[PDB]
DNA sequence: ACCA
C-alpha cells in the first residue's frame, strides 16, 4: 500500500 | 482475439510484440502475471489485415467485497493510447473476454495529461481519474501520475552519467565515490538477499508496508539480466544502500530501493548514477525514476529525485476507466466530488 | 533528515 509496482 | 496462456507459439507472438513496440512495459509483459500470482490473467491483442498484432492489453482480475473483479491492465494498454477509435476496438475485445466477470477495466498508461485528451476520453463514454482525484495525494491512483522521467535523446553524446549534469550536480554524484563506494550488479539471489535486507530496513524505517521476499523471487525468475537488475552498493564490505531497476520498451525504471540504517555515505547517488549509465550503455530513451507526490520541496521523494531530474516531472493521464457495472463502481470507485 |  505505501508505491504501486 | 484472447490470447490462449497455454499455446506457447501465441504467447511468444504477443511477447514479441510487447518487447519490441515503442509502448512496451514491463507491466504489460505476461511475466507480470507470474510476479502477480494472486491475480488472475486475462490478454487481448487486435491485428492489422496481415495478421499482424497491433495493439495489445494485459489484464490482471482481483478481487472485491463484492460478487465482481477488478480488472487492471496497469500501465497498458500497448499501443498510441490518443488513438481513441483503435483504443475503443481493443477495449472492446477485452470487455469480451471478460464475460461480465468485473465490474470496471481500468488502464493507466504513461501518455501525458492534456485537457484535449481527457475530454475526448469523456466524450468516448470512459471515467478519468487525474485532476478531479489530485486533492487526495499520490494514492489517489494506484500508479503515482506526477513521475520524474530523465529524457536522454536530450544528450545525445552523453557517454558517462556526469555528462548529463551541472557541475553542482557532477559534485553530489561524485561525493559517494570519492569516499569509497562501490557498486556492482546483477540479478541472482546473492544481490536479491542484499537488497531485501535494505529494502526491509527502509520499510521499519519509515513505518510503511512492504512485499515480502517472494514477490521479487517471482521477479528474477520472470525476467532475466539482460532486464532485470539489482544495483548494490557497498563501502569496504559494508552494505548501505541498493535498487532494483528494470529495462523494457523505452525506458529504465528504478522500481525498489532501500538502504542500511546509520552512515551511507550519499550510495543512493552512486546506485542512481550507475543505474543511468545502464541506460547510457544500452541506448536507452529513458530513465524513470517513479512517483512523486507534488513539485513541491516540501515532498521529499521531489527533493531527492529532483537531484538527477531537472525536467518537469511528467503528469500523465491517471487512470481510465471502461465501467461495466454502474452499480458495483458507484459503491468502489469515488469520483473526487 | 528523509535520500523510498
Amino acid at each position: 500500500a505505501x508505491c504501486x509496482x | 482475439p484472447v490470447l490462449n496462456l497455454n499455446d506457447p507459439q501465441a504467447v511468444e507472438r504477443y511477447e514479441e510484440f510487447m518487447r519490441q513496440s515503442p509502448y512496451g512495459q514491463v507491466t504489460q509483459d505476461l511475466g507480470w502475471a507470474k510476479v502477480k500470482n494472486n491475480w488472475e490473467p486475462v490478454d487481448v491483442y487486435l491485428e492489422d489485415d496481415q495478421g499482424a498484432i497491433i495493439a495489445a492489453m494485459s489484464m490482471l482480475l482481483g478481487d472485491t467485497p463484492t460478487d465482481k473483479k477488478f480488472a487492471y491492465a496497469s500501465k497498458g494498454p500497448v499501443m498510441d493510447v490518443t488513438d481513441v477509435d483503435l483504443l475503443d476496438r481493443l477495449v472492446d475485445e477485452a470487455v469480451k473476454a471478460l464475460d461480465g466477470r468485473a465490474y470496471v477495466l481500468r488502464f493507466d498508461p504513461e501518455v501525458a495529461y492534456s485537457d484535449e485528451f481527457n475530454t475526448t476520453l469523456q466524450d468516448h463514454g470512459y471515467v478519468t481519474r487525474n485532476r478531479n482525484v489530485a486533492d487526495a495525494g499520490m494514492h489517489a491512483t494506484i500508479q503515482p501520475r506526477l513521475n520524474m522521467v530523465l529524457d536522454l535523446t536530450k544528450f545525445p553524446d552523453a557517454k558517462t552519467t556526469l555528462d548529463l549534469y551541472p557541475s553542482k550536480t557532477k559534485s553530489k554524484i561524485k561525493r559517494p565515490f570519492r569516499d569509497g563506494v562501490e557498486v556492482h550488479s546483477g540479478n541472482s539471489a546473492t544481490e536479491l538477499d542484499e537488497f531485501f535486507k535494505t529494502y526491509t530496513t527502509m520499510a521499519e524505517r519509515h513505518g510503511i508496508t512492504h512485499r515480502p521476499i517472494e514477490y521479487f523471487q517471482r521477479m528474477q525468475a520472470a525476467f532475466d539480466a539482460d532486464t532485470m537488475r539489482i544495483f548494490v552498493a557497498e563501502r569496504e564490505g559494508k552494505l548501505l544502500s541498493t535498487g532494483i531497476a528494470l529495462k523494457y520498451g523505452r525506458k529504465i525504471w528504478y522500481m525498489y530501493a532501500g538502504s542500511m540504517d546509520g552512515n551511507t555515505y550519499y550510495a543512493p547517488y552512486a546506485v542512481q548514477s550507475e543505474m543511468i549509465q545502464w541506460a547510457l550503455d544500452t541506448n536507452t530513451d529513458l530513465y524513470d525514476l517513479g512517483g512523486i507526490e507534488s513539485e513541491s520541496t516540501d515532498d521529499s521523494l521531489y527533493v531527492f529525485k529532483h537531484v538527477f531530474v531537472k525536467d518537469a516531472p511528467r503528469e500523465y493521464i491517471g487512470e481510465i476507466d471502461k465501467v461495466l457495472d454502474p452499480e458495483v463502481y458507484a459503491e468502489l470507485v469515488k469520483d473526487g466530488h
